[PDB]
């Protein structure tokens, strides 16, 4: 009730004197319905999940990001055609790529303790290489090209930077129950459930 | 028919490239995305340097897509470190440095052609086309 | 006076913004405390900081930009609604009254291709949602654009959209003028609130005591060059974040630079005056022919784009006061390695111009294999990368005793 | 896998075991060699369902020039005397519908006798041909290895006290 | 048709003061009210619920009955929303709005009925809540306050 | 494109013997035949057996004057299921190998690759195959998980 006298109160409200048909107003209550969003339990104390809204940057221990494969991030919204501020940009005009970067920038920068950046590389279909954003591209390289590990000190600069984005990448396994994750190392699993799945200990 | 050389290929009119099984097709995409790029050839090259978002690739298969965009970057990345260093391991990145008089300005166009990957026009036929219909919707007619 | 308060992070811009709470309390207990936000999770943090802070924090309001500039444009000006009158829903519904009357002339002929093919009233909606948007945007963004649509001339330059855009606008500024509806929008009054501050003399009343303006890093021309005149009368404190600590906008003139060279920060405790550049005497030799800036940053070139139009907005300011608190971070770690490259503004990646530089590896910064600041982590699927996930949240908790989840 | 999932792909060895078999085209929808358009013939013109099993015998042949292109070390392929017709003995094959036969006979009907010697016609360093054996020895040995020891890693402590930020509701 | 009774109800509401001086609602101005003040208050300490509903009896005294209410130990940041906050001749007062009152239409909305009400839903400790917030609010505003 | 990259020039001679038997052998005018070169770096691939270098294609002609089309089938699987025992079984014990040059390398169960056109000759492979304890997965199974 509130949706429709809202929608025929901003009807009313211009003077609207020719006739409205019923698909139209259907089309906006299907709209206007799913437009609210949730932001209460940002902050209450559980560990946050959200997307990446701009202009919003807040300092934390953690930062983990998910979904940076390419074509998810950066979001793409492509103009109309018609608009006119699409053809000479000035320097406050604000577009969505651009405000994505900044998110990556901030969510960069708003990282204290420790970053975490996930994304998928091979694809569970048909084993595809799927490769990841354009931001977190220049971030490995950045990395490889300003980092080298202690192990080989003087050996190259493009196989250090490959050295050190393959020691910084860790390739997880297509399947929870492979026994490589639970091999005893750097990294290991915490799931318990399917540590007797992962041992081969089991009756047929 | 001819045999075909990416650093020698007219670009202008109608072209018809008969990539065989097997061959490099792939990879003369990629050659001829850093020969309209930088605007190389001579007498045989585009009049005009284009940007990223003016260069159209078609092909069919979503994966196919996202691998030539990829493979696309990693050569932009490739011949972008090339050219700073002005030396390289390929024989083709040879001739591509070869090409060229200028290496500060084709470094520059490089590293903005890396920036603006992300809004590369890489897409498929109905993606092309779904893109051209909501753009230009008013000569289109498409809601 | 108009405080800008340039920082790296938000920490110390809450503690200034706590020092100056403290400093200073406001004259009215009941007078809220605006606070200018851009979303809730933001204000969030900020009443949680506060409260942190002072014990309690109550009666602070947090609006939109839009929204307190146009109660200030109904505190200052007299005779305006608190609603404005053009608004996306309002000008939807006017424009799809409005354009099949303006169907028969010549510049909308495209329209009526577009529209007079088949119509149930479908077309026609999304056609006035959509240049609704558009007149909104150019509301906010492109006043100029308006004022001389409004009289009946063309802007030398745009698109040919403008050739059913002007004609479209001006007939919508008739229509609220047939309506009983009231004449003024964003457009056209914010020249009036502009001189109607410099030609004042004494303050009007009902203006806050101190406004705050913390979290927001993209602004409009059109609202600091309000909020310049809003910060000649009462003192507003503009809290930023810049990742940098030097300048890294663009530039305008050659004649600017030299303003911009005049120009010093000083600090808000150590009060010294810092410049901006690096090197003022090769100062000149950073900026282009066009005017941007040679970031040697790569990162911060590529992906800081909207930030560097905002310092670029923030550095026009005439009567803006620059207040420098940042607060260095030792390189130990790599994420701290990549924000003190980012801060102190260097290029710390090495190309490899010579053979000499191409051999040797160790001109570079060593990294321990212990250091899990930054790690990048491959999955399959979007169920084993969150499981993934919670193993590693799981040993970042077991690895620090002293970690809240609330801080992940 | 597939013929049409396999274009672009590459493999080491390859086996064909069924590129010698074919499927004639009942339908009657070609393309006109003039105009280049699609004609569709609704009524069972002779003309026409030839004019479509030639683009059908195209497609069968650019199938075959895909699936022998994507081994690199070794391809390995069935060929038999395959009669689509009923006839049992009638001193001729079908292996010139298909679309191995008629590059291996050359687009000419002949017989299984004829189809042997066009095989051991083309006889070079690459090219070798075998008769098929039907027999079997053994299936596989197995070669199973142990596995190591490996165990999960436990928490300690609780991974949060109770911090939430609530209301006067939540305390009721 | 709900609506000639309603304004009248509204206005019968509005002239009657509620105050111990007999102040009414009409003698307040715009900048003396602030509707629904949004607070958040902090705690450091774990939120024992037998060592807070002790210090509440101690000195409440509608405490009389009301067995105390079981919660965790709640620790971090609290959330409220006061309704209204005047100010007159000098001095602060909270008001607060209850309207379900779904079990009484006769006049014996007493005094008395209206303190089991407070017993029997617990308002006593989002009243004391509140106190506590209004106080460091006026003790972090106002300098040199007394409470 | 005149070089390619990817086989050996055995089965580049191969395809290009086969399919130059005569002219237009596919059949249309517009679609010419021409004859492909190999690489330079990849000329010294050779997959070597236990007895000596393999050839690059190998014609199983199956033997007799006129066959049916479901034993045709399954002679030539069991044939296939065959050869692909035998490239495992030596495979494993250092015999059948692929030679880059000088490098070596051992034939695991990920090289062989059966090519079909349908889903029920794809079947009759790997009903084939596994009844000689050899597992086999099937990249082009499009059927659903809600079917099984």
């Amino acid at each position: 009730e509130q949706q429709w006298q809202a929608i025929i109160a901003e009807g009313l409200g211009a003077q609207y004197g020719d006739a409205v048909p019923l698909s139209l107003l259907r089309d906006e209550l299907a709209q206007r319905l799913d437009q609210e969003r949730i932001s209460q339990r940002f902050l209450a104390g559980p560990v946050n999940i959200c997307t990446l809204m701009p202009m919003r940057s807040i300092p934390f221990k953690v930062v983990c990001l998910l979904g940076m494969n390419d074509g998810v991030y950066p979001r793409q919204l492509a103009p109309l055609g018609f608009d006119l501020m699409s053809q000479k940009p000035k320097r406050g005009d604000r577009s969505r790529r651009d405000d994505d970067r900044y998110l990556f920038l901030e969510a960069l920068i708003s990282a204290q303790q420790k970053l975490y950046i996930s994304y998928i590389g091979r694809s569970i279909q048909d084993n595809s290489e799927r490769f990841p954003s354009v931001l977190v591209q220049e971030l490995i390289d950045y990395i490889g090209q300003s980092h080298y590990l202690p192990g080989d000190e003087a050996l190259n600069c493009d196989e250090s930077e490959a050295r050190v984005k393959a020691h910084l990448t860790c390739l997880h396994t297509r399947m929870p129950f492979d026994p490589q994750n639970y091999q005893p190392g750097e990294r290991q699993s915490y799931a318990r459930e399917w540590l007797p799945a992962a041992s081969q200990a089991g009756k047929a | 028919a001819e045999t075909l050389d990416p650093l020698r290929l007219p670009l202008q009119g109608e072209r018809l490239i008969e990539a065989s099984a097997g061959t490099g097709k792939t990879f003369t995409i990629a050659a001829l995305y850093l020969r309209l790029l930088l605007g190389l050839g001579g007498s045989a090259a585009f009049p005009r340097p284009l940007t990223v978002e003016e260069l159209l690739v078609v092909t069919f298969t979503e994966a196919a897509t996202a691998e030539l965009r990829g493979r696309i970057r990693s050569n932009i990345h490739e011949l972008r470190i090339a050219c700073l260093r002005e030396t390289t391991d390929n024989p083709l990145y040879e001739r591509l440095l070869e090409e060229i008089d200028d290496k500060a300005q084709a470094a520059q166009w490089l590293l903005l052609a890396e920036r603006q990957m992300d809004e590369a026009a890489v897409f498929t036929i109905h993606g092309f086309c779904q893109r051209m219909l909501n753009l230009n919707a008013f000569e289109s007619g498409m809601l | 006076m108009l405080r800008v308060y340039h920082s790296n992070r938000l920490d110390v811009l809450e503690a200034l913004m706590e020092f100056i709470v403290e400093r200073e309390r406001l004259d009215d207990p009941f007078e809220p405390e605006m606070i200018l936000v851009q979303s809730t999770g933001m204000a969030q943090w900020l009443q949680m900081t506060l409260s942190q802070k002072f014990g309690i924090a109550a009666n602070i309001d947090f609006p939109l930009p839009a929204s307190f500039i146009w109660d200030m444009f109904v505190r200052v000006l007299p005779e305006i609604p608190k609603e404005s009158a053009f608004n996306k829903q309002s000008m939807s519904w006017k424009l799809m009254t409005l354009l099949p009357q303006l169907l028969e002339r010549e510049d909308f002929t495209l329209l009526r291709h577009y529209l007079t093919d088949d119509s149930d009233k479908r077309k026609l909606f999304q056609l006035s949602s959509k240049a609704a948007d558009l007149f909104d945007q150019y509301l906010v963004y492109r006043p100029d654009w308006l004022a001389q649509w409004e009289t009946g001339h063309l802007v030398e330059g745009l698109g040919e959209a403008q050739a059913w855009q002007a004609p479209l606008w001006k007939a919508l500024v008739e229509y609220t003028h047939q309506l009983g509806q009231p004449r003024w929008h964003r457009a056209n009054l914010y020249q009036r609130f502009i001189e109607t501050l410099e030609s004042a003399t004494t303050c009007p009343p009902g203006l806050p005591s101190r406004v705050f303006i913390c979290g927001i890093s993209a602004l409009p021309p059109v609202y600091l060059q309000a909020l310049q005149a809003l910060g000649k009368h009462i003192e507003i404190h503009l809290l930023f974040t810049n990742p940098c600590r030097y300048y890294w906008g663009d530039i305008k003139d050659p004649a600017y630079l030299a303003k911009l060279l005049t120009r010093q920060r000083r600090h808000s405790f150590e009060d010294r005056e810092l410049p901006l550049f690096r090197d003022s005497e090769n100062a000149g030799q950073l900026f282009n022919s066009d005017g941007e800036q040679d970031v040697g940053n790569p990162l911060l070139a590529s992906w800081g784009k909207l930030g560097r139009d905002y310092i670029y907005l923030l550095s026009d300011l005439e009567s803006s006061q620059e207040l420098d608190a940042f607060v260095d971070v030792t390189p130990d770690n790599l994420l701290h390695n990549i924000q003190s490259d980012i801060l102190e503004l260097e290029n710390r990646a090495v190309a490899g111009v010579n053979i000499e530089e191409f051999s040797r590896s160790d001109n570079k910064r060593p990294l321990d294999p212990l250091d899990s600041s930054i790690t990048f982590h491959v999955c399959h699927s979007p169920q084993r990368e969150v499981e993934v996930l919670h193993d590693r949240l799981l040993a970042m908790l077991e690895e620090d005793p002293t970690l809240t989840p609330r801080d992940i | 896998v597939t013929i049409h999932k396999s274009k672009g792909l590459e493999y080491p060895l390859v086996w064909l075991p069924f590129i010698t078999n074919f499927r004639v085209q009942e339908q009657a929808f070609y393309h006109d060699r003039h105009s280049f358009e699609a004609v569709l013939d609704l009524n069972a013109a002779p003309e026409s369902v030839d004019l479509a099993e030639a683009e059908r015998l195209a497609e069968d042949l650019r199938l075959l020039y895909v699936a022998l292109t994507r081994s690199v070390w070794h391809c390995s392929l069935g060929v038999a005397p395959l009669v689509r017709r009923r006839g049992d003995k009638k001193g001729d094959t079908d292996v010139h519908q298909s679309a191995l036969g008629r590059l291996l006979q050359k687009g000419e009907p002949q017989d299984a006798a004829g189809l042997r010697t066009c095989i051991e016609a083309l006889c070079d360093d690459d090219i070798a041909w075998q008769t098929a054996q039907t027999g079997d020895n053994q299936p596989w040995q197995v070669n199973d290895v142990s596995t190591a020891e490996l165990n999960a890693k436990t928490l300690q402590r609780l991974p949060g006290d109770n911090w939430r930020v609530t209301s006067y509701s939540g305390l009721q | 048709q709900w609506e000639p009774v309603l304004t009248e109800w509204i206005t019968a509401v509005l002239q009657a003061p509620l105050n111990e001086t007999g102040v009414s609602l009409s003698q307040l101005s715009a900048r003396n009210k602030q509707v629904e003040m949004e607070f958040y208050l902090p705690i450091s300490e774990p939120l024992i619920a037998s060592q807070l509903d002790t210090l509440i009896r101690q000195f409440d005294p509608l405490s009389a009955g009301c067995p105390p209410l079981e919660f965790m130990q709640v620790r971090g940041m609290l959330k409220g929303f006061i309704d209204l906050v005047f100010r007159h001749e000098g001095r602060y007062y909270l008001l607060a709005y209850k309207s379900n009152w779904l079990g009484e239409d006769s006049s014996a909305y007493t005094q008395q009925a209206m303190a089991a009400a407070m017993q029997a839903h617990r308002y006593d400790l989002q009243y004391q809540l509140y106190t506590l917030a209004l106080h460091r609010y006026l003790r972090h505003r106002i300098a040199d306050y007394d409470y | 494109l005149d070089t390619n990259w990817r086989s050996a020039p055995g089965m580049v001679n191969s395809v290009n013997k086969l399919f130059s038997q005569t002219d237009d052998a596919f059949m249309f005018r517009e679609i010419p035949f021409i004859p492909v070169k190999s690489a330079g770096k990849n000329q010294a691939l050779r997959f070597v057996f236990k007895g000596e270098t393999q050839p690059a294609m190998k014609m199983w002609l199956m033997e007799g004057e006129s066959c049916g089309v479901g034993d045709y089938q399954s002679t030539m699987a069991q044939v296939c299921a065959a050869q692909i025992r035998d490239w495992l079984q030596a495979g494993q014990r250092g015999e059948a190998l692929l030679m880059n040059g000088d490098d070596a390398r051992p034939v695991r169960a990920s090289d062989i690759s059966v090519l079909v056109r349908s889903r029920q000759e794809a079947a009759q492979v790997r009903d084939a195959l596994t009844l000689l304890e050899i597992p086999s997965v099937y990249l082009s199974n499009r059927d659903s998980v809600f079917e099984t």
